[PDB]
């Protein structure tokens, strides 16, 4: 019997599978075949552990899609990944070297069982973005149809242009975020923030994402939000985050600084399927 | 005439880590496979003492240089892939036996020398992370890889 987790981790459902203790091939057939919820187990994603390609890392992790191809997000699944590799005994660290389809990184196990993720130094420079505008401003101006908004941008990696809103129910997300979305000013088209501030340590948020729209977690926006209010003077250097997909802490000091996404994953269940 | 009436020949094994919970990945003389030392069993020595010796003849390290944190219980056996068999040389060798032992190193990396042997089947070492042998070993050593690698994650994941 295969043994495999259920976690929860970003608002999304992931099949866990230890695949260093485990001799297990994942084919795309066989992945179709586990993403079957009658035949075999059904998940949004599955996340398998594997021993490392570098003597140096820890441990390499891939994610598959339902139709069995890998899929290369910077970040998926890193949450359940380092809390699954503790929670099985196959590390003790805390800080835990991991190499995915895009790349190292280091994850950091909280006391707390929160995991932490280096996200990189935001970029405001409005060529990075890309944004059309002469100069990096803490804020911007930009026309939307009928209205004038006023925005904060920022590269996390990918664009993010960000609005603080007086409530984020009493948001036009629906209505507004196409539309900024992709605006003239964004050669890539940007994900659009919409940033109810509470506290300076406190926003709620919610995501209208590039070509994708609304979903319960998008962490790179939270970190783009919180890198804005945070330029724009309007945040403390630590944010609790709360996304329509749960809670996210941010953390940064500030240009030349590295910006630290937290967050958590949930252990579901364990299951064993024969093959 | 060790082998044992279905072929295999015993072995020990060696995983030796250090404090921060790295193990010792040997080079094979005159090619690039690594693996973890391992070394046949003589007429009339035990488990553990062929495992010193091998240790002391490949790797260099005495009986003072480690301690034994954990052996395996069973003996583990792999089947060599059928096109290295010698099938000429009587009794035929088709597999190996391991008892495999993990030793912790208690003294510095200095102590280690694959040169004090003439004949040395080592020529070079590194630390790997605790997993990685599990993939970079040869593969028909891996099944058997993985189940030692398993049993003794405990002992070594305890070490603070
Ligand atoms: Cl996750
Ligand atoms: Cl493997």
């Amino acid at each position: 019997s295969m043994q495999f987790s259920k976690m929860h981790g970003l608002g999304n459902d992931f099949m866990v599978v230890d695949a260093v203790t485990q001799n297990v091939f994942f084919s795309p057939e066989l992945i179709r075949r586990l993403a079957d919820r009658h035949l075999g187990v059904g998940f949004d994603q599955l996340l398998v552990v594997e021993p490392p390609y570098d003597p140096e890392l820890d441990f390499h992790y891939r994610i598959f899609n339902a139709d069995g191809s890998e899929v290369a997000q910077c970040g998926n699944g890193a949450r359940c990944f380092a809390r699954f590799v503790r929670l099985k005994g196959l590390t003790n660290k805390r800080d835990i070297r991991v190499s995915t389809a895009n790349g190292r990184m280091v994850l950091t196990v909280t006391d707390d069982d929160l995991v932490r993720v280096n996200m990189g130094e935001p970029n405001f420079e409005p060529s990075a973005v890309p944004f059309r505008a002469n100069k990096a401003e803490k804020t911007y101006i930009m026309r939307a149809a009928e209205q004038t908004i006023l925005c904060g941008v920022v590269s996390m990696g990918n664009p993010h242009c960000v609005i603080q809103v007086d409530d984020v129910d009493t948001a036009a997300v629906e209505t507004l975020g196409p539309v900024l979305e992709s605006h003239e000013r964004f050669p890539e088209r940007a994900n659009i923030g919409f940033m109810q501030v509470v506290k300076r340590e406190h926003i709620r948020l919610r995501v209208y994402e590039r070509g994708a729209g609304e979903t319960q977690a998008c962490g790179s926006g939270a970190c783009a939000a919180v890198a804005v209010g945070i330029q724009q003077g309007l945040l403390a250097e630590e944010v609790r985050v709360e996304l329509p997909g749960g809670r996210l802490d941010i953390a940064w000091k500030g240009p030349g600084h590295p910006l630290y996404m937290t967050g958590p994953a949930v252990h579901v269940y364990d299951g064993f399927i024969h093959l | 005439s060790m082998i044992d009436d279905d072929g295999y020949r015993p072995n020990v094994g060696i995983v030796i880590c250090n404090r921060q919970g790295q193990v010792m990945w040997a080079r094979r003389f005159g090619q690039h496979s690594w693996q973890f030392p391992q070394g046949g069993i003589n007429p009339g020595e035990s488990a553990e003492q062929a495992m010193y010796r091998e240790l002391f003849e490949e790797v260099g390290l005495s009986r003072k240089d480690v301690r034994i944190l954990a052996s395996t219980r069973n003996w583990l056996r792999y089947k060599l892939p059928k096109r290295l068999v010698r099938w000429d040389t009587k009794p035929v060798c088709i597999g190996q036996k391991q008892k495999w032992f993990l030793l912790q190193l208690v003294s510095g990396d200095a102590e280690i020398n694959m040169q004090t042997s003439s004949t040395p089947e080592f020529d070079g070492w590194r630390w790997v992370s605790y997993w990685y042998p599990v993939r970079q070993v040869v593969s028909f050593k891996r099944d058997v890889y993985r189940r030692v690698m398993k049993e003794f994650a405990s002992v070594v994941m305890s070490l603070q």
